[PDB]
RNA sequence: ACAAUGGAUUCUGGUAUGUUCUAGCGCUUG
């Protein structure tokens, strides 16, 4: 199924992946320095 | 003895079974008669 | 040990049983034809048929479950017509004027 | 084929000869462990002066399909 | 006449995908067996059991 | 020992108790390597 | 009319084989114990091996005869009717089975 | 665009209804190249059906039809159930 | 009996359950009667579980309490079996027991209509001639109306694409397709069958009828023609609504102006009282009889069209497997079915009104009245029925009684129907939306007058034509004991309070119509608006349907569906949102479910991750473009005492929150008000 | 003369699934 939801969540990504999270397990992406709070697979 | 069941919906083995095996007796009452006549009699009275 | 064979003939499909203290055995049939048997002998002394309802199918006339009360003078039967029928053994009936069916064993049925 | 009715049910004769496992289920935990024992303006008009054993023919069914359809 | 022959073919086929795959898999399994038996018979002619 | 008795040697459990696969997994391996709540909950207690 | 019950059919099959056993003795006549071992408990019966042979042959002969009398019925009834539409043999045997119902 | 019924499409439709029954019309029209399931269902219920009688009316049936057509003017699907005939035949 | 014979007999059971679902009678020739007795028994056993599970799940869906997405579609399919099965039972009962109207009833009904048309000197509508001056324009209007579906949707099936090509051919050759339509009106009398599909509205299930597109074109031409010729000849009088001249909120405004403008309606100096009546007209379309209907149409239409119309209603009706012939009921799905329904409405209007008073309401034929206008005041003072209108099957009557006339009217009902226990207040119904002081008080004189009002009106119409019941009936009485005149229009619940009975005059917010007398130009009554409770549940059903239809639908589609539903509520209900507290709760719960749908799309429902900048930013900047309605302080005031009287706004409940404050504007500001 | 503030996240997602993959010789005859 085609999704332009991906371009929506990429456009708002610095607010979606905030560091002000209530609970979220801190992971880092594999080759980079981005820290992901929890799991957002579309991001 | 029980007849064999031939269904209009399912055919699991895909059998070709004759058309009569796949697929009232009353009349109208006088209420429909007296309705139509009274409407005509009211109509002819209206025309005159 | 086989104590007795009852005189149940042409009753077809007996759904329920219940035994009274007074040796009255009740046999609910799927054909409503409910029958009362003497327990120690096997005599069908009464055979009733029920009325279903104002409107229902003819298969609905069928006794499904039955028991007596603790006194043994009431018979609660549950039937397929969504009904619960209570059967009273009537007072002021005597051996005279209410004999029940006649005690008549036969050779032709091999039951005994 | 491959979509069939049952000719007979799964009997408990087969599971009785198996060896048990003794897995611990949540609903087999100890609970309720103690038993309880018993002791002039009208004239100008034109026209002047219960239970059935059928769920589809029921009165509640007709009031159902009149409000729930509209 | 082309759609008649297509209809005549479709009416006379009542099996389905599980049956038709099963028929083919059994024909392969029998043919795999026959080749292995004939292979053993030839090696028996050569004396190797 | 529990991971390796199940044969899941491609899952690496590091010293900080993160469980990561060491390779891209086939679907038959993904079904086998699904660990329940009781395993992970036990791991997260040790990680705490 | 109607069918024959199993107790009646078993008697007629009983009577027919006696006539086969009667004529077998007549065709033979035209051409010309009990020991109970006390230790084992077993009973042994001494009988003629020819009559055991004739029992074994006749049952095989009756089995083959019914096997052939049905095989010809399979070959005839396949090549009788072809009017109504069929697909395979199981369709043919079913729609013929609808004909015996009516 | 609306096609006409040839005798080839009718005999395919007879055999398919003989194969699939009367309640699987989109499966029946999959055999008929150029023919909708609504068309093939309507074609069976109006023409092909052996229950339908394409006979001439008797002298009684003509008077009984004229009697109905004043009783129910003009309600042809209702009359055709009374007459046990197809409706376009009754019109 | 072996495993083979037990295997075949369980087929008959499966076949017969399909036949019961199909409503096809299940008869096997040569089946043994004991076994047929057994199988019919277990079906009826299964039928009770099949029906009662269908009832039980509808009560769940109307509450809205956790119904699975599959279970909504299953229950949709179970009801439409039951509704058509109930329909097929009702068709057979009419066929066995004759037409419900008696021949004396139909003779009187026909005689009334002839007398009305002769009084109007109505000339009958002819068959459209070959040379017709407006023939090309009316044909265009029909095809455009059929075309307007297509611009909306993207992909089309075979029957849709057939309907495209048929309309495109009719654009190219108007004269050719006019001759085809003129032919079918003359000759064609047997029609293709019609499919019912049902729309799920979560509070009711509504029927949608699909007509064959070749028949749909000639119906649509006939519909445009008949509506034009009727309005040229002024067939339908002013009380029949919708007017084609006014929107339904303007209909409420003129009606509420129209009550105020009529003389002496508010005076209770003597014992006089004012009564407004509301009923549904029951199954009005369902009880139409075709033989009566064809006879009635011949008065007004050329009989070739009237034979077309009556034959068009009698078609085969098809569900997925079930099929029956519509012998009796009117099919509303026809394009011209609007014309029958309003005309059959005119017959009922004459039965309530009578020949004399309907002339007063309509006025003379040469100069017909306005919708609330009489020629003189003395025409107005006679005959207590002051105002009348009929929306579709809803009937609105305004009665003004003198004290003598009211006492005469109420005594004869108590003569015919006495009450020793005086329990007339129990069966009475009024609006529970208004406060208890504010709704109609149950004074036993007024309650007895209200029932006597309805009992007079119920007797005028035979039950064979329509079913008029007290339970559908809403009657309000204005008297010295009741300063509140209450009624419910198209979706509005209205309290009309006059100025002098106000017992103090306070300014109000704009949810209040100020009603102006025409000759004084003075505001002498206040009309108070609320959205009906039925419309509130209807809007909630739309929000659910947006959520239930969208499985994995993209975020901007869901936001666009929210906007178009929210605007449709607010632009229609402009002035009745503000009073209604329960609607404001549904707006909050509705909008936050849409925001949760986006928050369900991403795998986090967190608040801080989704600042209101995400949802409410316009599409040109990358936001969803959601339109806000719930960032509003909702008035909360003392629910124990708010049922008693109108407390006023004393406290504010918070509507929607966020960690970072943003005062997002709401559309109600951006939509100019009805009054 | 008002101090009133709910949320929060993991798992179940078109290549599934299935088969075969004998190097290392079991005694005699062939």
């Amino acid at each position: 199924s085609q999704i332009p939801n991906r371009r929506f969540t990429l456009w708002w990504s610095p607010t979606i992946n905030r560091a002000n999270v209530y609970v979220g397990f801190l992971v880092q992406l594999d080759l980079t320095g981005i820290f992901l709070h929890g799991k957002i697979p579309t991001l | 003895k029980i007849p064999a069941a031939v269904s209009n919906w399912k055919n699991p083995n895909g059998y070709t079974v004759a058309l009569e095996r796949r697929v009232e007796n009353n009349t109208i009452n006088d209420g429909f008669m007296k309705l139509s006549e009274a409407l005509e009699n009211a109509d002819k009275k209206a025309r005159q | 040990s086989l104590l007795t064979n009852f005189e149940s003939e042409k009753t077809g499909i007996i759904n329920t049983l219940s035994i009274n203290q007074d040796d009255v055995l009740f046999a609910g049939g799927d054909n409503g034809v409910l029958s009362f048997y003497d327990y120690k002998s096997g005599h069908k002394y009464q055979s009733l048929a029920t009325r279903e309802m104002v409107g229902s199918l003819e298969g609905e006339r069928s006794v499904l479950c039955s028991t007596f009360d603790k006194t043994g003078l009431r018979l609660i039967t549950g039937e397929a017509d969504k009904s619960i029928k209570i059967w009273k053994q009537d007072e002021t009936a005597t051996k005279e004027s209410e004999p029940g069916l006649a005690w008549n064993p036969n050779l032709s049925a091999k039951r005994f | 084929t491959s979509h069939r009715p049952q000719l007979e049910a799964r009997s408990g004769a087969k599971a009785a000869a198996y060896t048990p496992t003794g897995i611990e289920h949540a609903r087999l935990l100890p609970g309720h462990t103690t038993l309880k024992y018993r002791k002039s303006w009208r004239k100008g008009t034109a026209f002047g002066r219960g239970y059935i054993n059928d769920m589809t023919k029921s009165e509640y069914h007709q009031e159902f399909l009149h409000k729930h359809v509209r | 006449k082309e759609m008649l022959a297509e209809a005549r073919a479709r009416l006379l086929n009542t099996q389905g995908k599980k049956a038709t795959r099963k028929i083919r898999e059994r024909m392969l399994e029998e043919s795999k067996r026959i080749a292995e038996l004939q292979k053993r018979r030839e090696l028996k002619q050569a004396g190797i059991n | 020992l529990l991971i390796h008795r199940k044969g899941l040697t491609y899952l690496h459990l590091d010293y900080n108790f993160n469980l990561k696969p060491t390779k891209t997994l086939t679907t038959k391996e993904r079904k086998k390597s699904r660990l329940g709540n009781s395993f992970h909950l036990m791991r997260e207690l040790l990680k705490m | 009319r109607g069918g024959i019950s199993y107790d009646q059919l078993a008697k007629l099959s009983y009577e027919k084989t006696l006539r086969n056993l009667a004529t077998q003795t007549q065709n033979s006549s035209k051409q010309d114990k009990v020991q109970k071992d006390t230790k084992t408990g077993k009973i042994t019966i001494a009988d003629d091996d020819k009559l055991v042979n004739k029992l074994a042959v006749s049952l095989q002969s009756e089995s083959k005869k019914r096997y052939e009398a049905r095989k010809r019925q399979m070959q005839n009834a396949k090549t009788l009717y072809g009017v109504e539409s069929f697909i395979n043999d199981k369709n043919k045997q079913f729609n013929e089975k609808l004909s015996r119902e009516s | 665009k609306g096609g006409v019924w040839t005798n080839v499409e009718d005999q395919i439709l007879k055999a398919a209804v003989q194969k699939y029954g009367t309640h699987q019309w989109s499966k029946v029209a999959s055999l008929l190249q150029k023919k909708t399931a609504r068309q093939s269902e309507l074609r069976w219920n109006e023409y092909l059906n052996p229950k339908l009688n394409f006979t001439e009316f008797s002298k009684e049936e003509d008077a009984q039809l004229l009697d109905l057509a004043r009783e129910l003017p003009n309600q042809w699907r209702t009359i055709a159930d009374m007459m046990a005939r197809p409706a376009q035949v009754c019109v | 009996i072996r495993q083979k014979k037990a295997r075949t007999i369980l087929q008959h059971l499966s076949e017969a359950w399909r036949c019961w679902k199909a409503n096809i009678p299940w008869d096997v020739p040569g089946m043994p009667a004991p076994i047929k007795k057994i199988i019919e028994r277990y079906i009826k056993s299964k039928a009770d579980a099949w029906v009662s599970a269908a009832h039980y799940n509808r009560e769940r869906i109307k509450r809205g309490a956790h119904v699975e997405k599959t279970m909504v579609k299953k229950n949709l399919g179970r009801l439409t079996r039951l509704w058509i099965k109930n329909e097929q039972e009702r068709q057979r009962q009419i066929q066995k027991n004759g037409p419900e109207i008696t021949p004396e009833e139909a003779t009187t009904i026909f005689s009334v209509m002839v007398e009305w048309l002769e009084s109007r000197s109505f000339s009958p509508i002819p068959f459209p001639p070959l040379t017709y001056k407006n023939d090309t324009k009316i044909l265009v209007l029909a095809l455009e109306d059929l075309k307007d579906v297509y611009a909306s949707k993207v992909r089309l099936n075979a029957s849709e694409r057939e309907e495209l090509a048929l309309i495109e051919e009719a654009y190219d050759n108007p004269h050719d397709t006019l001759n085809r339509i003129k032919k079918y009106l003359l000759t064609q009398r047997v029609f293709k069958p019609v499919d019912i599909t049902m729309m799920e509205n979560y509070q009711n299930i509504s029927p949608v009828y699909s007509v064959d597109p070749l028949e749909k074109i000639t119906d649509a031409y006939l519909d445009q023609y008949l509506w034009y010729e009727a309005d040229q000849r002024k067939l339908f009088p002013n009380w029949i609504k919708p007017s084609d001249s006014e929107i339904p909120p303007l209909l409420v405004y003129k009606w509420t102006q129209g009550i105020n403008n009529l003389s002496e309606i508010w005076d209770v100096s003597r014992g006089q009282s004012a009564v407004l009546l509301e009923t549904t007209l029951g199954e009005m379309a369902e009880k139409i009889d075709f033989t009566l209907l064809n006879r009635l149409l011949r008065l007004i239409v050329d009989p070739n069209i009237a034979d077309y119309i009556t034959a068009k209603n009698n078609v085969v009706i098809n569900f997925k497997d079930m099929s029956h012939v519509n012998k009796y009921g009117l099919i509303r799905g026809l394009k011209f079915a609007s014309f029958i329904f309003q005309y059959y409405g005119l017959v009922i209007d004459l039965l309530l009104l009578g020949q004399e008073r309907a002339t007063d309401l309509a006025g003379p034929a040469n100069n017909p009245n306005e919708f609330m206008q009489f020629k003189s005041k003395e025409v107005e003072k006679a005959h207590p029925i002051r105002l009348y209108t009929r929306y579709l099957d809803r009937i609105y009557m305004l009665f003004h009684f003198e004290e003598d006339e009211g006492e005469e009217l109420t005594d004869e009902y108590l003569a015919e129907n006495p009450d020793p226990n005086f329990e007339n207040s129990i069966g009475y119904n009024n609006r529970k939306c208004w406060p208890k002081d504010s709704r109609m008080r149950l004074i036993r004189q007024d309650v007895n007058l209200g029932r006597a009002v309805f009992w007079e009106i119920q007797s005028r119409v035979p039950t064979s034509l329509t079913s008029i019941k007290w339970e559908n009936a809403f009657v309000s009485v204005y008297s010295k004991n009741n300063p509140n005149l209450l009624f419910s229009m198209c979706g509005f619940e209205v309290r009309i309070l006059p100025r002098q009975r106000m017992e103090e005059v306070v300014s109000n917010d704009e949810g209040v119509w100020d009603l102006v007398d025409e000759r004084t130009k003075q505001r002498t009554a206040k009309a108070y608006l609320k959205v009906s409770e039925e419309e509130i549940k209807k809007f909630d059903s739309r929000i659910r349907g947006i959520l239930m239809a969208s499985g994995s639908t993209t975020f901007t589609k869901v936001a666009a569906k929210w906007n178009t539903s929210l605007i449709s509520l607010f632009t229609y209900f402009r002035e009745a949102i503000v009073a209604t507290e329960p609607l404001l709760d549904i707006l909050v719960k509705g909008e936050t479910r849409i925001q949760n749908r986006v928050k369900l799309g991403l795998n986090s429902k967190m608040p801080t991750r989704f600042p209101p900048a995400v949802f409410y930013t316009p599409k040109e900047l990358g936001g969803l473009g959601m339109i806000s309605a719930s960032h509003i302080l909702i008035p909360a005031s003392d629910l124990s005492w708010s049922k008693q009287t109108d407390t006023g706004i004393t406290h504010f409940r918070a509507g929607m929150t966020h960690e970072d404050e943003k005062l997002i504007p709401t559309i109600f500001r951006y939509i100019t008000t009805w009054e």
